[PDB]
This record gives C-alpha cells, structure tokens and sequence, in this order.
C-alpha cells in the first residue's frame, strides 16, 4: 500500500531523477492511493518493482516512453476515481522514439480484469502489438464508457493458438481471460465459471475464488471484516408488515471503505458514518468523547484537494475575513505570495495575512513553504489551538514548515493539539528556538516515528548565540524568545505571560491564586501586608473591607436611591463603617435608624 | 522526440525555473520539466526529503 | 393497488351483516396486502370477486368457517409468512363444511416462512394432489404441512392435461406447475429444466426470463420492476474523500417495494424507512410527518392502549384514568368496554364515573383507534371528546376499524371538532337511541380510497323525522353532528366563540360586538356604543369609533394613570397640578 501521483505529463529532475522517484514510491507497493503515471522513462529502465501492484484507485497514465514492456502482471482492478481528460481511466500514448530505435511492445496486464470507471485510451504507438484482439467490454464496467484503441502497430504477429484470439502477447502464458461476456443470461456481472450457479457476489470489484461475500478479490464498497457489502450494519431493523424499527445490537461505523466499531476521535459523525466535514444544512456539536453532525455557521473552507485552490493567494485570502475554524488545509505555496501570471493573479500583500489571526481550528493540514522576507515568525497564527488533521498532505503529514529562509521562531504559542499525523520542520537556515520544544506534549499519541525536524538552525550555534527560551518557562520550552511563549510557566502566568510569583502578600495591585494564573482582588478589598490580600475577584472574597460594609459585601459608600422589591431603598453608614436600613418614613436617606434622623 | 519548446507567452504556464514543453495532437498539453527540489504539474511544490 | 391485512384469526366478525362490505372495501383492488389475509366466517354465495386482483400477502393466509364453494384468489402468486397464524403455518383452510370444494390457488408457486393446516374441511377434494415441497423456499423452514383427507366426498380426477397428476382442481387450467424440484443445478426458481432456465437470484415465485426485470415475485424489495437485496439510500458516502452527499436516485422503504415519498399516515425517516412510530429517543415533527432526534431531552409522550406500559391493558378503567391528565395527544388507542364503567373485584377497580370521563377535555389528537362499546346511561352523547380533531388509526381494532360505537344509549354524536379519520374503517350499529349519523359529512373525514361508514340497528330515519331530530336552520351543507346550533359542521352566518347564530350585535343593544372572519366578538368594555351604526373595530380600546368615559390617547379609559392626569372637563385625561 504507497500514495499515487498527480503531475499529469510533466517530470522532475533528469531521467535518473525520474527513475528513482518512479523507483523509491512504488518499490514494493501494491495498492496505489492515487494516479499511476509514467512518464518519459528511459529504454534501459528496470521496471520490475512494479510487478507486485494489484490496484490503481484513480488512473494508469502510461505516455512518451521507451522501454520494451510494462511489468503489470498482477494489476486486477483499476477503480477510476480520478480520470484522465475526463473520460480515460487508462492512457497510452506516444511511447516510441521518433527514429524507431525503442519503443514499448507489450503490456503485461493478463490479470485485468476490472476497470470500476472511466473508458480506455491506447493510441499513436507504431509499435505497439495485441490491443485490437482484446475484448476490452470484458474488462471495462461503464456501458456508455468511450474506447478508442485505434494506431498500434503495424507488422504485430497474431496471438498464440491456444489463446482463441484474445491475448496480450505472442506467448501461451499471455492469453486473456474472459469473465463477464462468457457469463450465463442471469448474473450481471463477473463470474468463476460458465453456469448460472458459478457468479461473483455483486459487491466485488474484479473477479472471485466463489459465490460467498468473503470469497471476493477486491470489494467496490466497505470491506466488513473480510465480507464486502454495501453499506456497514445499520441501527435499526425494518419489520416489512408491522412498520417497526428496532435498535440493531451490532452496528459499525462507515470509515473510508472499512466498517470500524467507533469514530477516529479527530472525525464528526454523520448518520451511520465518519466524515471530514458535516453538510451543508450541519454543523459540529461536541458531545461525549466524539463530535457529530446537526441541523448553519459561515462555512469557511480552506485549501488543497477537494477545494477551488492550490493556496492562499491575492483572490483567495479575503474569504477568511471573520474566520475562527477552517474546514479542510491551509496550504501557502511559493506562487500564493509572489503571483501568477498564467491566471491573471497579482503578488499578495504581505500585511493581508493578519486576516488569520482570529482563526483557532484548521480541521485539515498546515502547510507553510513561503513566507514575507521581511516576517520572522508565523504570529499570524498565534491565536491557533487545534490542528484537526482529517486530511493530511500526501500521506500522513498534517504540520508542514519547509525553506522558510527568514524565519528565527515558530510561533503559534496558543498550540495545545495535533490531533493526528505527522510534523516536518526542516531546511529553514534561521529557525532557532524549535530545538528545547516538548513535541509529546502537543502532538497526540506516540512520537518516536511521527517528528521530522533535520537541518534547521544548528542547536550548537542557536544556544551559543543566547537564543534559548526566558528562564521563566519550564521544562517543554517555547514557540520563540519571549516569557509569552512558553508551553508551561515554572510558577505562575500573568494574562498568559510568565512571571515568577503573584502580588499575594505585598505589591500595589493585590491579586490571588487560581489555576496556576495571577488574578487581581476586587476593587473595594483592602491591602494586606505580609497576608494574602484576597481569596477571589468578589466582594465577599477579602482578607478586610477597604470603605464601607453592606452585610457579606464590601463597598465605597453606603447605597442610596435603590428600586428593590418594595421600591426606594436607602441605608446609613455605623460608627464601625457598616451599613445599615434607614427608618421606614425617610425619604433620600438618613444619619441613623429613628424617625428624627431621616433628611 | 515528442515534445517542442513553449512559445514566449506560453512559457508562463510553468513556475519555479521549470522549462515548458508542448505535446506534437489537436489538443494543446503542456509539460514542464521541474528542478531536481520541485514537483507538481507546473512546478509549483517542494520535493520532501 | 396497496392495502393492508385483518387481525381476526378465527373470531366472530364484530357485526355480521356488515361482514362482508368490510372485506369488499379493504380488498376491492388491492394487488399486494400488507398485512394478514383472512376470509372467514362467509356466508353461502358470498360476493367474493373483489378477491381476484391480489398477487401478494405480507403475512399468512387464512380461510376458515366458511360455507362457499370456491374463493377466487387464482392470482396468488406468493405468500411472505411474516407472522404466521398461530406459529409455524403460513397457509391455513380449517373448519370450512356448504364448504369448500378446490383450492383454485393456480398462480401460488412460493411461501417464503412456515408451513401449512388444511383441516376438517368435507367438500375439499385437491390438498393431497399438490407437492407442497416445490412450493416453499429453498432457503430453510419448518415447512410443515398436516393435511386432512377425512373429506367424504365422490372427487373426479384431474384432467388428463395434469402430467404427473400435480393439480389445484379438476379443470385444465389448475395443473400445478413445479417450479423448484424440477431443474438442473441449484437454483431456487425456475423456467423450466435446461440449465438457461433458471430465474435470477432475486426472483421468488418465478419469472419470465433470466434478469432481474423478469421475476413473477421479488425475494427482497421490488424498485420500480427491478428485483433488489436492498433499497437505495436516500443519502450515500464517499469512501475516498470522506464525505457524505444526498443520492439523487435514493428511495423510501415500504413494506416490500421502493418509493419516492413516503405514504399518507406513516412517519419518514433519514435512514429511508417509512414507520407507524418513531424508533427510541425521536419526536414526531409536522410539515406530511417526520421523525426527528432528541438533540435536547425529549417532550412529555401521554401513551395509550397497546403501547409501552400500557400494551396488555384491555381498556381505560378507574386504575388508569388519571394517566391522561393535561394531555393534547395519545401515543396509542382508547377503548371504553363493560368493564370500564363496571367492578372489578379481581383488583378492587372502581366503575369510573361521568365527572371522570373529563380528563379527555384537552384530547384533540389520538394515533390509535376509539372504541367504545360502553357509555354511562346518563349521557346523552360523546361530548368528552368534543375537542378531537384527528383519529390517526396507526392501530386499528381487529385490524381494520379506526372509530368504533357499539350498543351505546347515546341520542347523538359529541364530536364536533372532528375534521380527520386518517386510516381504517368507521362502525356504527345497534345503537337504538342514536339519530345523527347521516347528518354526518363522513366523505369530508376519509383519507384513503379504501375507507367507508359500516352501520346497522341505529335510529330509524323515519322515526328520527317524525320526532323532529334535524341540523339546525344555519347548518352551511345542512351538515350537523346533533340537534343545537354549537353542533354544526359549517355556519351559514356568524360563529361568535363556539355557536352559530343569525346575528350579531354590532348596531343595537348595550352588549355590543364586531365582526372578525365571520365571528362575531365583544367590543372593550370601555368603547360608547353607536345607535345605528358601527361599535368597535376590535377588541381594544384604541379602536371604538367615540369613548365611554375618559380619553387617553391612543385609547379610552375609565379612570385616568398615575406623568399623574386627572379626568378633566374636556371628556379627556390631563396632567395634575399636584405632583
Ligand atoms: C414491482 O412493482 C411494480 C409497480 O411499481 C409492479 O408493476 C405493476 O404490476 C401489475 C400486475 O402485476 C400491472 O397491472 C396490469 O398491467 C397490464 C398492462 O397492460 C394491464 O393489462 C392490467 O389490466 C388488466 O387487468 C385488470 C385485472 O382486474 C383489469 O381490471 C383490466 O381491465 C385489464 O384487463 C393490469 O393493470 C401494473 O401495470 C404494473 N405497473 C407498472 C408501472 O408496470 C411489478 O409487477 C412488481 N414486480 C414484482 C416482481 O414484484
Ligand atoms: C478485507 O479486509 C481483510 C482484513 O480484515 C483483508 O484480509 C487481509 O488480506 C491480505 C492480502 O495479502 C492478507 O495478507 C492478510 O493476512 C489478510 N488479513 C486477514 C486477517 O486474513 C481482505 O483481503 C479484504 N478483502 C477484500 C475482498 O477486500
Ligand atoms: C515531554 O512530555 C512528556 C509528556 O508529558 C513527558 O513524559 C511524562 O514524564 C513524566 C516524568 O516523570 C512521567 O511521570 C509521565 O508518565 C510521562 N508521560 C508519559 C505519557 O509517558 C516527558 O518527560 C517530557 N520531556 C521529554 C524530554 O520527553
Ligand atoms: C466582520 O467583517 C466586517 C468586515 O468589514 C467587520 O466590519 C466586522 O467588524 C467583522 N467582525 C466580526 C467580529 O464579526
Ligand atoms: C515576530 O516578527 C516581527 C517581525 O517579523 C518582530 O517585530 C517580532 O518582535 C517577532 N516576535 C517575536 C515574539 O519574536
Ligand atoms: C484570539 O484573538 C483575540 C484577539 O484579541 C484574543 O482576545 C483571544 O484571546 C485569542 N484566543 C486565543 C485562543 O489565543
Ligand atoms: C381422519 O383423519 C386422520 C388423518 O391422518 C386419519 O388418521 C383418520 O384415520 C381419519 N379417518 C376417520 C375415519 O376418521
Ligand atoms: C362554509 O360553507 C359555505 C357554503 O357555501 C362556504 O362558502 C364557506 O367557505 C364554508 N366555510 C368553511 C370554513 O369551509
């Protein structure tokens, strides 16, 4: 199992370059999580560590290439969720030198045997032999799919006499099995054998060893622990004559083709399922242990595959204004700063980026590889708690920070969760106070194969430069230099900022203890000397009263003028400074309790 | 081969340094070939590792 | 086309010379009954032809007590079994001497559950020319049958047309065709024995040729003419991007089949099944009806007969009375029987009284059915339930009554709120006492093409003339549920608060009104009269046409508020000079 590709025609590096990055992806994978593509590979190119694929989950794009044969001999099931021009789930084209030297001959695929979507393109290959005796409506599922296999070859040699016309080569090995249009009248579909009580399970994707559900190759839908069905088990059954619906002791969640028994604790659940994001008439609630969708709030969506953009650009970063939680990536690309004149888009003023210092949840990745020259840490993100990571970049990835050649810190110092996946902070020549940083204590889960943080800002020069995080902050360190931005504080906080002890006992402003933070005393509580001042922020939480008493509340004066259940109320102070009800017939107020001392 | 240089406006298309390409074909397809430390269909993104 | 089945098993029909008009309108073209078939206690020469449509029963079917010779189901191609009449048994024919003569059942090919009773039947001549074993399922069943031979009749033999002499009659045209254990391989149903015939996986009873288009009967579910193990969902999921998204091709569940909306009565739900009730921890939801989640802590549910606690309770007595209290609607049935309004010294119940009956003031909604077969002398109608407007009849009694009077002393009907009987049949008989019946709109309460009034033994007409029992003179139809004038259906006039009259007080008297949507409502106590014209335009004092007492602008007012005024020479409030 390897991620798949998605470059179209184009190539990195030269053709060593290209081989070896063809080589290390698939060199031992069997099923592709997206595009097979190969292209340009060079005549004297080993292609062997392909023979162990057996599914393609989008397209097979085979082009202007010249080795001899495609070693795909156990490729059965192409399931065409991506597809090439919007037709082709295979493309071959072009693969031949234009002085006839090399070309591709063969493709080796005996064992196709599905293909789940999309139709076959096999054109402009002058040598190119056996793509017109294949019954290609054998193997592709769509009736209405478009097949062209038109100019290949032109001298080929017929296929072998035992395989009746239909192979993939001149060999006896090579010839094609038929599993769909050799079928009796009643299966629509595959089959194992030629009788009507020898057809494939409608669930399965390519063929089948027998007629049971767990005797299938590949499923099309969700796998339920080796049977493939079309749905995971419900929450109720249906009684067809009384019209009931009873609880179902059994039920699973759908996950991305597998049932599991609960939700991956960074996923909302819909109806039955576990999904990135809720639809459009939902939003996230947050229940117990799991979140789930219900019947909404600006739907802020972010970057990457499944949105509109590549990246934050100059018409595409004003969607975020408001913004508090990004549903999907945040993706930064060197193009998404500095323009592109393909499209018509300017370069991106550096000062709009502070449009994302109110969001404090991106469910998917972040992914930073440009930044202003002139910025030296992403603060611009520093109201940031939770990385969800529902969607990660390539595979496993949900925290990028690549080449940023101007930046000495981090930031993001309201960081408390990385949900999922992996962090890759590397080749950023001036990045410095990452080094003392706690990973375990803001990425979930176990770390020792999850952290990628090589190159960087050499940690001998970063702490012999005096770069290492205020000695206030604890063991965990810091997102940078400041007291602001430690993980944890050694004694207390102050507004989130680090000091070292709480105006307790003595110091102007008067505060207390509470949740490791200073917290002032109310304004009427009197100062304490060598005694703790107060022991909360409320009028009956201190140490003295600092004016006037009024029963269990301290006060500047003693109230007058106050509309209560019985109308105007009005109280005196005592010789003691407490406060107490005037006489019943006083009218704005008093000296004393008797009727001669009214005003 | 296949494949001829892009025209002046049309060497836009690729970001990067990369060098555009066209496919010799009623449809026009574009190609870049990428620096060895980029990758994408343009050239647009950085090679991990 | 779709109808539902009886709850009789072998009981005495509830008015028997109604009996049959009861089974007529619940079966006459019905292709597919969902529920129990039951044809019993028919009378020799019963009109039975209404029988001849049906294809399909949900449950079991049931022939039992009758003295006619044939029953015209040749159309019955499959029986589902989903309950079986006793345990066991899906077809039963007992006790029918007069009396059967042939089975007929040509098109009866599949029973999916349980086993079958042909017992103590002495004119039936076929149940032992029939192989019973190719008419049930190939998956696993009890598949019992006790067939009874002890018929003391001169039977023919089955036309020589028979081959194998596999019949359901004498005739031709009642040659059993096998359809299972005739076939080459494993197949469950069959064309005929070359192994191209078989019928795909889906088909039960048979088909016309190999897809699952083809098939005489579908297994699971039947979508549009397709045979399918499930019906689509009304939203789907994408296992590659991890979202879900609405199938536009999705369907309600029903019973058996597929459909785009969900029926008139039932509750839809998101997971695309169409219920009598909501599953646990839901909320009825209006819009048609929904079930919906208790996302916040459910709402106060008063339940009735034969559901939760009160599942095994006969009828409301004096034990249960008070468990209605302050209730809108009833999550079940109500029925009021002898022993309601009676002792019961097993449990020491006191008979509830007339001043008791009033918890039912506030009822405007029950789900279930209304029986009352008992009443207190003393009460000339069913006024305690004036206010019930919508008899849903998700439960219906004996399977097919909604709103049930049996022997009551009742003169006439007290539901004059009523405007809905949503499903089943009305029963109203021997009620010696009782006039207004006819007066009733009944085709206005009706819902469903299968619904009708069963009556007999009621009030003569004649004699209901010739004493003088008529709608009131301002009935708008002529439509009434009694004698007075708060009892018709529609006003032809005025309907003040609850009463329709000739008139109302707008131009004369000291009482003055104004009219609103044709009802006619006192003026403030503070508006003046006008002597030949119009009062008030409303209920407040800003809208009289002139002021009683004191003005107070907008409105009039009788003594002048606390800025303090005082009633000044002027006809009007003004500010006091004491403050
Ligand atoms: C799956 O469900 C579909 C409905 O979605 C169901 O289709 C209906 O089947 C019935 C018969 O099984 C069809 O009814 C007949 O159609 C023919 C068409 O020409 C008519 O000739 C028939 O009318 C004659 O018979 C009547 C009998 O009393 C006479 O009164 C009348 O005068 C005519 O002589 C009759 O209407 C019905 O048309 C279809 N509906 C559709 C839309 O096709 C289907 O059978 C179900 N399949 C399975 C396998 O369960
Ligand atoms: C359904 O899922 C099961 C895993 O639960 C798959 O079984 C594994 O298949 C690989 C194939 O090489 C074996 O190496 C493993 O040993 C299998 N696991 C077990 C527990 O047997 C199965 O292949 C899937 N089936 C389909 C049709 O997709
Ligand atoms: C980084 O953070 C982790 C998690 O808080 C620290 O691991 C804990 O260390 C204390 C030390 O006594 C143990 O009592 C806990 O049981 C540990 N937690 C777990 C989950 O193992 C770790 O010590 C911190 N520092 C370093 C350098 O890793
Ligand atoms: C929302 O956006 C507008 C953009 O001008 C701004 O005026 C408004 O104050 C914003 N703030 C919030 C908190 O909604
Ligand atoms: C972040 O960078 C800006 C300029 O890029 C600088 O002024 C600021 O002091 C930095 N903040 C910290 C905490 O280093
Ligand atoms: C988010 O930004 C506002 C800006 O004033 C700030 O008050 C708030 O404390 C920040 N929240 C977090 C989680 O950092
Ligand atoms: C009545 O029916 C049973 C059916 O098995 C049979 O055993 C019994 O001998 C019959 N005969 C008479 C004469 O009652
Ligand atoms: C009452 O009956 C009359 C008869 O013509 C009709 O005009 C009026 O609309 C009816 N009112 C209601 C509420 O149905």
């Amino acid at each position: 199992v390897c991620p798949g590709t998605l470059n179209g025609l184009s190539v990195t590096g030269d053709a060593e370059n290209q081989y070896q990055t063809l080589y290390k992806l698939y060199e031992r994978c069997e099923v592709v999580m997206g595009n097979l593509e190969i292209v340009l590979t060079g005549h004297n190119a080993d292609l062997s560590f392909l023979q162990w694929i057996r599914e393609v989950t989008g397209y097979v794009l085979v082009a202007m290439n010249e080795f001899s044969t495609l070693p795909l001999p156990n490729l059965r099931v192409v399931r065409g969720t991506q597809v090439y021009d919007g037709k082709f789930a295979i493309f071959v084209m072009l693969n031949y030198n234009t002085n006839s030297s090399h070309a591709l001959r063969q493709l080796r695929l005996t064992q196709l045997t599905e293909i789940l979507s999309g139709g076959v393109y096999i054109e402009k290959n002058d040598k190119l032999c056996h793509m017109d005796t294949i019954d290609w409506r054998d193997i592709v599922r769509d009736r209405d799919a478009e097949i062209v296999v038109k100019d290949n070859g032109r001298s080929c040699p017929p296929c072998h006499e035992v395989c009746k016309g239909r192979c993939w080569g001149p060999g006896s090995e090579d010839c094609q099995t038929l599993t769909k249009t050799i079928c009796a009248p009643q299966c629509n579909g595959h089959c194992f054998g030629p009788n009507p009580n020898q057809c494939c399970h409608d669930e399965c994707a390519g063929g089948c060893s027998g007629p049971q559900d767990t005797d299938c190759f590949a499923c099309r839908h969700f796998n339920d622990s080796g049977a493939c069905v079309p749905r995971c088990p419900q929450p109720l059954v249906y009684n067809k004559l009384t019209f009931q619906l009873e609880p179902n002791p059994h039920t699973k969640y759908q996950y991305g083709g597998v049932c599991v028994a609960s939700c991956p604790h960074n996923f909302v659940v819909d109806q039955t399922s576990c999904v990135r994001a809720c639809p459009p008439d939902k939003m996230e609630v947050d229940k117990n242990g799991l979140k789930m969708c219900e019947p909404c709030p600006k739907a802020c969506e972010g970057t990457g595959s499944g949105s509109r953009f590549q990246t934050v650009d100059s018409s595409n970063i004003d969607g975020f204004v408001n913004c508090t939680k990004i549903l999907g990536n945040l993706d930064f690309l060197i193009t998404g700063l500095n323009g592109d004149p393909w499209h018509k888009i300017p370069a991106l003023d550096p000062e709009k980026l502070n449009v994302f210092r109110t969001v404090r949840e991106i469910t998917g990745y972040l992914n930073i590889q440009s930044w202003p020259p002139h910025m030296h840490n992403f603060s611009v993100f520093s109201n940031l708690t939770t990385i969800g990571g529902r969607s990660l970049y390539n595979r496993g990835f949900s925290l990028l920070i690549m080449k940023n050649l101007n930046v000495t810190s981090l930031g993001f110092r309201s960081l408390k969760e990385i949900s999922a996946g992996r962090i890759y902070i590397s080749a950023n020549r001036q990045l410095c106070y990452h080094h003392s940083l706690n990973w375990t204590k803001v990425l979930r889960g176990p770390t020792e194969e999850r952290l990628d943080i090589k190159h960087n800002r050499p940690r001998r020069d970063c702490v012999a430069e005096g770069k290492v995080c205020d000695p206030l902050c604890s063991s965990g360190g810091c997102w940078g230099p400041g007291p602001g931005q430690c993980l944890s504080c050694r004694n207390y906080s102050r507004g989130g900022v680090c000091v070292t002890h709480c105006n307790f006992l003595n110091g102007e402003p008067r505060e207390f203890a509470h949740e490791a933070e200073c917290f002032s005393c109310h304004p009427e509580c009197q100062p304490m000397e060598g005694t703790a001042t107060c022991n909360g922020s409320g009028s009956d939480t201190c140490a003295q009263c600092a004016h006037f008493r009024d029963g269990p509340h301290c006060v500047s004066s003693c109230p007058h003028g106050v509309l209560g259940a019985k109308g105007p109320i009005y109280k005196y102070p005592d010789v003691q400074n407490e406060c107490r009800p005037c006489h019943e017939n006083c009218t704005q107020g008093c000296k004393g309790p008797e009727l001669q001392d009214c005003l | 081969s296949h494949l001829v240089k892009c025209a002046e406006k049309e060497k836009t298309f690729c970001v990067n340094g990369g060098e555009c390409f066209m496919v010799k074909s009623n449809p026009s397809r574009y190609l870049c070939k990428c620096p060895n430390e980029f990758t994408g269909d343009r050239c647009q993104n950085y090679v991990m590792a | 086309q779709v109808c539902t089945g009886t709850d009789m098993k072998l009981r005495l029909p509830a008015s028997p010379e109604t009996h049959l008009d009861m089974l007529r309108h619940l079966y006459q073209g019905c292709q597919v009954v969902q529920g129990n078939l039951e044809l019993t206690y028919l009378p020799t020469n019963a009109s039975l032809s209404f029988l001849q449509d049906i294809q399909e029963v949900q449950g079991y079917v049931l022939i039992a007590h009758n003295q006619v010779r044939q029953v015209p189901l040749q159309r019955l191609r499959i029986v589902r079994g989903t309950q079986l009449f006793e345990d066991n048994y899906a077809l039963a024919v007992l006790d029918n001497g007069g009396g059967l003569r042939e089975l007929q059942l040509r098109s009866l090919t599949e029973i999916l559950k349980g086993g079958v009773l042909i017992q103590r039947n002495p004119q039936l001549c076929y149940q032992d020319t029939i192989l019973w074993k190719d008419i049930f399922h190939k998956n696993n069943q009890l598949a019992l049958t006790l067939i009874d031979t002890n018929r003391s009749r001169a039977c023919h033999p089955c036309s020589p047309m028979c081959k194998g002499s596999r019949c359901w009659g004498e005739s031709s045209e009642d040659c059993q065709s096998l359809t299972r254990t005739v076939c080459a391989g494993g197949c469950a149903r069959c064309k005929g024995p070359l192994p191209t015939d078989c019928c795909h996986e889906q088909c039960a009873a048979g088909c016309t040729g190999p897809k699952h288009s083809d098939c005489l009967a579908c297994l699971h579910f039947n979508h549009s003419g397709i045979c399918e193990l499930h019906c689509p969902a009304l939203v789907t999921y994408n296992t590659d991007t991890f979202e879900s998204m609405p199938n536009p091709e999705g369907r309600y569940t029903f019973g058996a089949s597929c459909v785009t909306a969900c029926p008139y009565n039932y509750l839809s739900t998101d997971v695309g099944f169409c219920t009598l009730v909501c599953p646990l921890h839901n909320q009825e939801v209006t819009a048609t009806q929904r079930c919906e989640k208790c996302s916040k802590p459910c709402a106060r549910v008063c339940y009735g007969l034969g559901m939760e606690h009160l599942r095994e309770v006969r009828a409301v007595t004096s034990a249960n009375i008070q468990e209605f209290a302050g209730c809108k609607k009833i999550f079940g049935s109500l029925a009021f029987l002898p022993e309601s309004f009676d002792g019961d010294p097993a449990s020491n119940t006191a008979p509830l009284q007339p001043e008791q009956l009033q918890v039912f003031e506030t009822l405007e909604e029950i789900t279930g059915y209304l029986y009352i077969s008992a009443w207190p002398d003393s009460l000339p109608d069913l006024s305690v339930f004036q206010n019930l407007q919508v008899i849903r009849g998700r439960i219906l009694h004996n399977g097919a009554y909604s709103l049930t009077l049996q022997g009551l002393g009742i003169s006439w009907l007290g539901l004059r709120s009523l405007r809905e009987l949503g499903s089943g049949l009305a029963l109203i008989h021997h009620n010696t006492h009782l006039c207004f019946v006819h007066t009733v709109p009944w085709d206005q309460l009706f819902r469903n093409p299968h619904q009708a009034l069963l009556h007999t033994a009621n009030r003569p007409e004649d004699e209901c003339v010739g004493e003088g029992l008529a709608c009131h003179q301002l009935c708008a139809r002529g439509h009434c549920w009694g004698p007075g004038p708060t009892q018709c259906v529609n006003c032809s006039q005025f309907l003040r608060g609850q009463e329709c009259v000739e008139e109302c007080r707008v131009l004369q008297g000291l009482p003055r009104e104004y009219v609103n949507a044709r009802h006619c409502l006192p003026c403030h106590p503070e508006c003046q009269p006008q002597n030949g014209s119009v009062t008030c335009f409303g209920p407040e004092a800003d809208q009289c046409v002139a002021c009683a007492h004191y003005k107070d602008p907008p409105f009039c007012v009788a003594r002048c508020p606390s800025i303090w005024k005082f009633p000044d020479e002027e006809g009007a409030c003004q500010p006091c000079p004491i403050n």
